């Protein structure tokens, strides 16, 4: 049996993960308090979801944090360093300089051919 | 143009002298009548523009933009009157006044025959727009959005003012008809490189150009619905309209000055289309869609061919009706769930069937389904860019793939799937909301039958 | 009929006469007779009625004639009043030339369909006439840009004429 | 491993409510209470309204508008074979020349 | 619960069943020729499709 | 499909168990606990639930299945999932 | 992991039987190999050493992964099956009926009379349901997602509305 | 030409009529599926006439 | 066919190259070759609108078949004899091309013998 | 929500790591910020990179389509991991082996196509012959030039 | 309308491939306790199904007879 | 309805459905046999394939190896 080689896009099945087995009283304690947080959040939701007089949207702070974390909170936590500057230079200036030489070179060739009469434009009258 | 300026002004006394319960009925009814008479501007000739006086003229470029502007004012009123219902009566009248005053500056801006008169009106639109965003926006960030909107525009506009006055000193006139006959070529020099930049940077910021677009996601998101409708539909087109006019006096220098800005646009649209795939805010997604579409307009204006000018004109009109409709569609959801988060309310086609049809039609026009005028414009621009350089088909093609993905991603995420269980206040769509949607899409689809009236002067 | 046969030529029609070599009845023949009786006849009467109304109200419209004004060649530079008329004339002739190329393209497309599998040889005249007109149109108007004008057209012509002079100078 | 008594009791009580709810979904005999409001003839009015009226309009449209303009309807010209007689002129197309009439 | 006795089901399939038997024969015998069908070949090229199908 | 009934579901649940060779068909009732009364074990219980999935054509998740220990519970679980109220 | 050793073996048994059934297809062939597989599980039924039992379970999982069907059978309405969530587009929440126009409600006078009784029953029970949950929950919130039954006559089991009134599995 | 051209367009126009009726509230939605199916059957019949002329 | 096995796995110097054949004069070894006869005139194929690939030396049989097809409509089963006449003619044309391939191969075979014997 | 409940800066001290974990409804043991590399994550928790398709289908999620619970921290890339998009579930075949077999199949087929283009199949037949100087006039040849005669003979 | 299910005592593995399975299990000392739950699939109208060859030759008997009758008619139609 | 479901039993059939199926199955085999009789060439070959090795050198104009 060749062993399972996990990848980023092909995760490891739990039935083959050693952490799943050989459980300790310390792991069973972590699971108990994980289940507690889920149970406490469920009760808070249900008390509102089942309220007969509620009409509206049950505001979810976890959703609000997520949309805020992926917008307004990014710049305050930005630091110009070697990683960000190199990445910013690569993905910001990099592609623009690349496409410039691609199009400039292609268009310079075409203009040269048109001047000499070596570019076929027999029926080209729409542009 | 006095037959449109004067009645547009008369909307202000009409609103202020109306009964307290008829301000929306009266202003909406009479702004529609003004919209009707704007069709008289389509007396266009093959050779000559329609030149009314020493101050105002109309041509096939300004005419469709004028008709779009006067049509939008009625639609902005219907879109606004729900969320302003609790507003104080006098503050409601002031809000309508800002919209009317914005229309007045727009219809004069698109028809001013002299470029310095265009500049003053081009700039005068900042004031009502800024007031609308900051006074009647909902969030704390509306104050910052107004500052970005104001100073991004002015940072480019002030150099334009100096350039225009310099052009008048040296040429002797800024009248656009005169500039058609007295134009001289621009020869290479560092002095002319900066004249070119000062003539184009104000218009690029308004489009916006990729790199200078940061003001738009903020402003288009923080504004009230009416503010977003005019910002996307018309105000972005002041940049495109300005470029289309001033590039007359910039040749042949546009040959090489366009390269940095064509690169920013060709790559910018792919960058801003990709952004839309990972946007969590529905209004923000729509705003970034406008940047992607207006990148094509920038490229079409810069390469300066008969097909690209026709395509640019069609795109500006088509985008105006589509982007405005999408903001209105997203607003209807927001007026129900009071949140702009896209993933919050799902499966809405199950709860709001007819409004899901509008979502589909708006999405199809956005991804440029033929023969919509969105496709007509987008196709004409691609045809002319291919001739400019064949390799551009790769970037245009990729953008067309990405645009379909985010257009249908927004449709699928909000309208399909399972409804969110805890959201129980999705009331049925009002008549006002259904009519507001159909007043965007119906004119947009009708224009397919007669597309020549939105293809501009080079048709 | 309605259009000029000279502007839009059509070779003479040669339909072969029916030569049935079968005893069976031809379904198309009886379908044609049914079409004439049930479609063509009532449609024709409705039209003849409408034509009786149009004859009672006969009125005319005209084709605008444009007198010739001086070209941009005759205009003193920066003289807008004469430049304007020459420029408007040049734009009128530009649109007409576009429609001329459309007429020649429509002849070419009609021939290709009409000749069927023999088009490659039977449409050589239309191909040649299309090639010549497209060459002339390209010389006049190609590469002028979105901001084209009579002034730019003249500069393009002068550049072309200068090269032709030089090439002859080589001879 | 089975249900605990509390678990069983909660399921029992939900079940009574759920089944009562489902029973109440049944429609009464009078519901819905609506407000106030052979083949040949059926197939004849379809042919009339969907085939004849349209073909009337289309034939009128083609005959007096589309075909009055040049090159709107362009037909491939008929194939002419040796021995055919032209109806326009009566010209007789010559037969082909004699074959070697070889067969197999 | 097998049941294929609805006339809508039977008639719709029946028409396409008649098509899957004769339509190819009708079309081939009514379309004009536009090529030169290559009808001369060795036996093993003629029956190739038939044989590999049987295998 | 032909609608289910509580008596209809119960009959088929008992029908399947009567065809299981480890259950006496005469000692079997809707209230028979599989372990305490019928004397089966847990590996057997998995097969019984597997057989009811095949019978009625839908899967019962393992977390739900392990709690069904008498034929009446299976009848109640199925009627609940299929909205059977009689 | 929150599953006991028993629950893991029993789950592995069912999963391996289903994948075995997918390979075998034919019912008689499946019955033959299902009994051989049962014999293997019965062979270590009484293993007492938990350490040796766990190692047996580990190997069985490794063997199952090697021999699983790449395309196992899934019940059509099970997750991953061809009919999963097929009818979610037809499930409309009951609260949508409150927005119906009166002319729409007048079409079903008997249905909406009963509906009012259910809504009345929901209001009048809500307070007791909240109170019961408050008085049976230890300080610091519940430790599990389980819920109690009703303890009295006329009390309804707390948090029942969205269980009882959920959409039918085949609504349209 | 008149029959060939006329019939080859009714086929396309015939198929849009159910779409126009649906979009313009002028239909009896009793058996709309049967209406659409009937229109397709009639389009097939009218499409055969142009095809027979081509075959001939 | 075997010819491919000879050219690819064997010796391609004595195998016809389908692209460049024939590589010998037409009259080499053939004192006075008759020139192929064409029955149908260019105008007749033009007026029959035959597909260019169909305007070969058998076109006169195709014209008869197409004329029969039209005149026998709707009986789409007539004209069988005319179709066979055209099919047989095309078969004889194909056989000729097979002979031209064999002649080319046999000459390339000879050209090697006449070079090997001369070489030694 | 109030400012104390929104995401903040990278947590520097164990007291701030305990406040962040409480804010995100996590156990301090399970709470792990993204690395403080200046990329803008702040204290938003780093959650396992797994698709929502990987979660238990049979559990009673508050958002069954998303398979999320109300109040649980959402993955930074939640919108990329919805069930309509990136899937990370285990595969029956190892990822690296999967790539080898797919690439190997494609490369081999492309190689074999190049070989088949080098050694084309054809019949033992000479070129097809056409009359009238190889249909010179029909193919569009100029009628004002006499073409290089092409003669075909019998055999 | 109660659906009367068939009596369960009629399902027996005897005379079906399930009985073969039991014999191959009996050799190793095992039993199949669910065999009787599968027996309905090998009994009644589900017992005895066509082979693949037989499936293709559905209708070949009458089709051939019609073919024989048709060529006789065609043949004599040419001769007479 | 016209057909009732059965439990663990072969379903009820109508006479019409069985007869129509047989008729079209039979019609398939009549067609194949009918066409095969009249058109066996389309399956086996329409024309003989000449054996090129059977052609004489004078047929092909291959001159003697001397001259
Ligand atoms: C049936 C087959 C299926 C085809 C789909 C159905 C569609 C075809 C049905 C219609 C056929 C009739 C037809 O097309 O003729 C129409 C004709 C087009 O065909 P036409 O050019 O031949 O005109 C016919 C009349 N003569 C012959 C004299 C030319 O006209 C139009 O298309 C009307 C144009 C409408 C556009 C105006 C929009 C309203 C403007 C309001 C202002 C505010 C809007 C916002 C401003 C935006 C900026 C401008
Ligand atoms: C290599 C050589 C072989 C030939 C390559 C030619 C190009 C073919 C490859 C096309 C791009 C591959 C990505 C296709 C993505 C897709 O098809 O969407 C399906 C995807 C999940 O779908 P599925 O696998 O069916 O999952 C079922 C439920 N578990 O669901 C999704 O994730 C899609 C929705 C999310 C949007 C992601 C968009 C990704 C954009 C990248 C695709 C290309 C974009 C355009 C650029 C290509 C053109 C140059
Ligand atoms: C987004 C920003 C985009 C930035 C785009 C940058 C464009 C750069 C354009 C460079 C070309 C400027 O135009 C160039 O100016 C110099 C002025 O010194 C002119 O040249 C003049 O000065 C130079 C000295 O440097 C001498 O070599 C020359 O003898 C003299 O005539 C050139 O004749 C002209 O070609
Ligand atoms: C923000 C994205 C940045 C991406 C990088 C973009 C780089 C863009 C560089 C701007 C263009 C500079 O290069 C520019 O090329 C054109 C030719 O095409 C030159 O144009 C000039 O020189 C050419 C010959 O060189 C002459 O025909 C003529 O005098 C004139 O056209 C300009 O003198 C030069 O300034
Ligand atoms: C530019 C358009 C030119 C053509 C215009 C012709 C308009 C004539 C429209 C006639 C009615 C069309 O709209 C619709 O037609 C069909 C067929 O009659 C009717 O439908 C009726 O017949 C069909 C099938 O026969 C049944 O499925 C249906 O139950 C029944 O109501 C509808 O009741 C009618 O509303
Ligand atoms: C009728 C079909 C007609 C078309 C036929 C096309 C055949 C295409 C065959 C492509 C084979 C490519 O796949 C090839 O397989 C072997 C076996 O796993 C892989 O090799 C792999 O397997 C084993 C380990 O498990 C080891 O040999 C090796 O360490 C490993 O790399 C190769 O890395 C891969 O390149
Ligand atoms: C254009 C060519 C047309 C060719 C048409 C040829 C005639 C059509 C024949 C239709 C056959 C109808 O008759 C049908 O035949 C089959 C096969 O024998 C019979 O089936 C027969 O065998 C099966 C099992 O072997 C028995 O269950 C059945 O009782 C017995 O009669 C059907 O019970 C009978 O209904
Ligand atoms: C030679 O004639 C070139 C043909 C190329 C390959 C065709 C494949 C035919 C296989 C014949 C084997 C016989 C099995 C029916």
């Amino acid at each position: 049996f060749p062993k399972y080689e996990a990848s980023r896009l092909s995760s490891l099945p739990t039935t083959l993960d050693p952490a799943e087995y050989d459980i300790s009283s310390e792991t069973r304690k972590a699971q108990a308090e994980r289940l507690a947080i889920r149970s406490r959040l469920k009760r808070e939701y249900q008390l509102q979801y089942y309220d007969p007089s509620r009409r509206g949207v049950i505001e979810d702070p976890a959703l609000v944090r997520w949309t805020y974390a992926r917008s307004a909170n990014i710049y305050p936590n930005f630091r110009p360093n070697t990683k960000t500057s190199l990445l910013g230079a690569l993905f910001g200036i990099g592609p623009l300089v690349f496409w410039y030489y691609v199009f400039k070179t292609d268009r310079d060739r075409k203009e040269k051919l048109i001047q000499e009469g070596k570019l076929d434009r027999t029926f080209n009258i729409s542009y | 143009m006095l037959k449109y300026i004067i009645p547009t002004i008369m909307l202000m006394p009409l609103t202020w002298l109306s009964k307290n319960n008829m301000i929306w009925v009266n202003s909406t009814a009479h702004s529609l009548l003004i919209s009707f008479t704007s069709l008289l501007l389509m007396n266009q000739f093959g050779d000559n523009s329609l030149n009314f006086s020493l101050l105002f003229f109309s041509d096939s470029l300004s005419t469709p933009l004028l008709i779009l502007t006067m049509w939008l004012l009625p639609l902005m009123l219907m879109a606004s009157q729900h969320h302003l219902s609790k507003e104080n009566l006098t503050r409601k009248k002031l809000f309508i006044t800002m919209l009317i005053s914005l229309q007045l500056f727009l219809i004069m801006t698109f028809t001013a025959m002299e470029l310095i008169l265009f500049y003053i009106l081009f700039e005068a639109t900042l004031v009502p727009t800024l007031i609308i965003i900051t006074r009647w926006g909902n969030q704390t960030e509306r104050l910052n959005a107004g500052l970005y909107f104001l100073f991004y525009t002015l940072a480019g506009s002030l150099p334009l003012l100096v350039a225009l006055i310099y052009i008048q000193n040296t040429v002797g006139s800024l009248n656009f008809l005169m500039l058609q006959y007295w134009v001289q070529p621009v020869h290479n020099s560092w002095s002319n490189v900066f004249m070119w930049l000062a003539c184009m940077m104000a218009f690029m910021v308004k489009m916006p150009l990729y790199g200078l677009h940061l003001w738009l996601p903020k402003a288009h998101v923080e504004a009230p619905i009416a503010g977003s409708m005019v910002l996307a539909a018309v105000l972005l087109k002041l940049g495109g309209y300005g470029m289309l006019r001033i590039t007359l006096i910039l040749n042949p220098m546009t040959d090489f000055m366009a390269y940095p800005f064509i690169m920013l646009s060709l790559w910018g649209m792919i960058m801003t289309s990709s952004i839309c795939l990972r946007q969590t805010d529905l209004k923000s997604l729509i705003a970034y869609s406008s940047v992607s579409h207006m990148a094509l307009v920038i490229v079409a204006i810069l390469i300066q061919t008969p097909w690209s000018y026709m395509g640019a004109t069609a795109l500006m009109i088509a985008h105006g009706l589509t982007s405005s409709m999408l903001f209105c569609l997203a607003n209807s959801n927001y007026e129900r769930i009071h949140s702009r988060t896209m993933i919050l309310a799902r499966g809405l086609q199950t709860l709001l069937p007819l409004m899901a049809t509008w979502w589909l039609l708006a999405s199809l026009t956005n991804l440029a389904l033929p023969p919509t005028i969105n496709l007509i414009g987008e196709l004409f621009v691609v045809m002319s860019t291919f001739s400019w350089s064949n390799i551009t088909i790769i970037l245009m093609g990729v953008n067309m793939v990405i645009t379909a993905l985010y257009s249908l991603y927004m449709l699928i995420m909000t309208q399909r799937g399972k409804y969110t269980y805890h959201i129980n206040n999705i009331s049925p769509s009002f008549t006002r909301e259904n009519a507001l949607m159909s007043l965007h899409i119906l004119p947009l689809l009708l224009l397919t039958l007669n597309p020549k009236i939105i293809l501009g002067p080079l048709y | 009929d309605s259009w000029d046969k000279d502007v839009y030529p059509e070779p003479p029609r040669r339909t072969p006469a029916p030569s049935p070599q079968t005893s069976l009845p031809n379904p198309i023949t009886y379908l044609t007779k049914a079409f004439d009786l049930l479609v063509d006849r009532p449609v024709t009467l409705v039209r003849e009625f409408i034509e009786r109304q149009h004859a009672k109200n006969k009125y005319y419209y005209y084709h605008r004639e444009f007198r010739r004004v001086p070209d941009i060649t005759e205009c003193q530079e920066k003289d807008v009043l004469c430049m304007f008329e020459a420029e408007m004339q040049w734009r009128r002739d530009y649109k007409v030339d576009q429609e001329i190329v459309n007429i020649i393209q429509e002849r070419l497309k009609a021939c290709q369909q009409r000749e069927g599998e023999s088009h490659r040889q039977n449409c050589a005249k239309e191909l040649e006439q299309f090639t010549q007109v497209v060459k002339a149109y390209q010389d006049r108007y190609h590469d002028l840009g979105a901001h084209y004008s009579a002034r730019k057209c003249l500069a393009k012509q002068k550049q072309r004429m200068l090269a032709e002079r030089k090439a002859a100078k080589e001879a | 491993s089975g249900y605990t008594p509390e678990e069983k009791l909660r399921l029992q009580q939900l079940r009574e409510l759920r089944r009562r709810w489902l029973k109440d979904q049944e429609l009464s005999p009078r519901e819905p209470v609506l407000p106030p409001q052979y083949k040949t003839y059926r197939h004849s009015i379809f042919a009339f309204t969907h085939v004849l009226i349209p073909v009337w309009i289309i034939h009128y449209y083609l005959k007096y508008h589309v075909t009055t303009k040049p090159y709107t309807i362009v037909e491939k010209k008929p194939r002419i074979f040796p021995g055919d007689t032209i109806l326009e002129t009566g010209e007789v197309i010559p037969p082909m020349k004699e074959f070697p009439d070889q067969h197999h | 619960n097998i049941n294929e006795n609805n006339p809508l089901l039977i008639n719709s399939i029946k028409r396409l069943l008649i098509g899957s038997l004769f339509a190819g024969y009708i079309i081939s015998n009514n379309i004009p020729p536009t090529t030169i069908p290559q009808m001369t070949m060795p036996y093993y090229l003629k029956t190739t499709a038939l044989i590999v199908t049987i295998l | 499909a032909p609608p289910l009934t509580l008596e209809g579901i119960k009959d088929r649940v008992l029908y399947v168990l009567k065809l299981y060779d480890k259950i006496d068909p005469e000692k079997l009732s809707v209230n028979s606990h599989f372990m305490k009364d019928l004397g089966l074990d847990s590996l057997d219980q998995v097969e019984i639930i597997m057989a009811m999935e095949d019978e009625f054509g839908f899967e019962i998740p393992d977390i739900d299945a392990e709690k069904l220990m008498c034929p009446q519970e299976i009848v109640d679980y199925i009627a609940d999932k299929k909205d059977v109220y009689e | 992991a929150y599953l006991t050793h028993q629950q893991k073996v029993l789950r592995l048994y069912k999963r391996a039987l289903r994948h075995l059934e997918s390979w075998c297809i034919h019912r008689d062939k499946y019955r033959y190999f299902a009994c051989l597989l049962r014999a293997r599980f019965d062979e270590h039924k009484n293993e007492k050493d938990m350490v040796k039992a766990t190692q047996l379970l580990r190997e069985a999982e490794e063997e199952f992964w090697h021999g699983q069907h790449p395309q196992p059978y899934i019940f059509p309405e099970s997750p991953g099956g061809t009919s999963y969530e097929r009818y979610e587009c037809y499930k409309v929440p009951e609260w949508c009926l409150d927005d119906w126009h009166p002319s729409e409600k007048a079409m079903y006078p008997d249905y909406f009379a009963k509906r009012e009784q259910w809504k009345k029953l929901r209001r009048e029970s809500w307070e007791r349901e909240v109170k019961q949950l408050q008085e049976e929950t230890p300080v610091g919130g519940p430790r599990t997602e389980a819920l109690p039954p009703a303890r009295k006559q006329g009390d309804l089991p707390p948090l029942w509305w969205h269980i009882v009134t959920r959409p039918r599995e085949r609504p349209m | 030409m008149n029959m060939f051209s006329s019939l080859s367009l009714v086929t396309l126009l015939l198929l849009t009529m159910p779409i126009m009726m649906m979009s313009f509230n002028t239909y009896k939605p009793s058996n709309y599926p049967l209406y659409v199916k009937t229109a397709i059957s009639y389009a097939f019949i009218t499409s055969m006439i142009p095809t027979m002329m081509f075959i001939h | 066919g075997a010819h491919l096995a000879r050219r690819y796995l064997g010796d391609a110097s004595v195998e016809p190259d389908p692209l460049r054949m024939p590589t010998f004069p037409p009259d080499y070894g053939f004192p006075e070759r008759k020139e192929r006869e064409m029955v149908a005139t260019q105008q007749e194929m033009n007026d029959a609108q035959l597909v260019l690939q169909q305007r070969d030396y058998c076109a006169h049989y195709l014209i008869r078949f197409l004329k029969c097809k039209r005149d026998s409509f709707p009986n789409f089963l007539a004209c069988k004899h005319e179709r066979h006449d055209w099919d047989y003619c095309e078969h004889l044309d194909y056989v000729k091309r097979m002979k031209e391939f064999e002649r080319e191969r046999r000459l390339l075979q000879r050209k090697k013998r006449r070079e090997q014997r001369e070489a030694d | 929500i109030t400012k104390d409940m929104l995401p903040g800066p990278y947590p520097k001290t164990p007291e701030e790591r305990a406040a962040a974990a409480k804010k995100y409804n996590m156990r301090v043991e399970d709470y792990e910020p993204y690395p403080d590399d200046g990329t803008g994550y702040g204290d938003y928790p780093k959650l396992p990179d797994r698709s929502q398709q990987e979660r238990d289908p049979w559990y009673d999620w508050d958002h069954p389509d998303l398979r999320l619970n109300w109040g649980e921290p959402m993955h930074w890339d939640l919108d990329m991991y919805i069930r309509n998009r990136v899937d990370t579930s285990p595969t029956p075949v190892n990822w690296n082996l999967m790539c080898k077999h797919l690439f190997g199949f494609v490369a081999f087929m492309l190689f074999m196509f190049w070989v088949g283009e080098t050694y084309p199949a054809y019949q033992p037949v000479g070129p097809k012959q056409y009359p009238y100087n190889n249909l010179y006039l029909e193919r569009g040849g100029d009628p004002n030039k006499e073409p290089e005669p092409v003669v075909h003979y019998e055999i | 309308s109660k659906m009367e299910l068939p009596d369960y005592k009629q399902w027996k593995i005897e005379g079906t491939p399930l009985e073969t399975v039991q014999e191959k299990l009996a050799a190793r000392g095992l039993r199949d306790p669910w065999g009787r739950n599968e027996a309905w699939r090998y009994m009644g109208g589900f017992a005895n199904n066509v082979s693949f060859v037989g499936a293709l030759l559905k209708g070949f008997k009458w089709g051939f007879a019609a073919f024989v009758v048709a060529i006789g008619a065609e043949y004599y139609l040419e001769s007479q | 309805a016209h057909i009732e479901p059965r439990y663990r039993q072969f379903p009820q059939l109508t006479r019409s459905q069985v007869i129509q199926a047989e008729f079209f199955s039979a019609t398939m085999w009549f067609w194949i046999l009918w066409r095969f009789w009249h058109d066996s060439d389309a399956v086996l070959g329409h024309f003989p394939y000449p054996d090129p090795s059977q052609w004489t050198d004078e047929e092909l104009g291959i001159p003697p190896d001397d001259e």
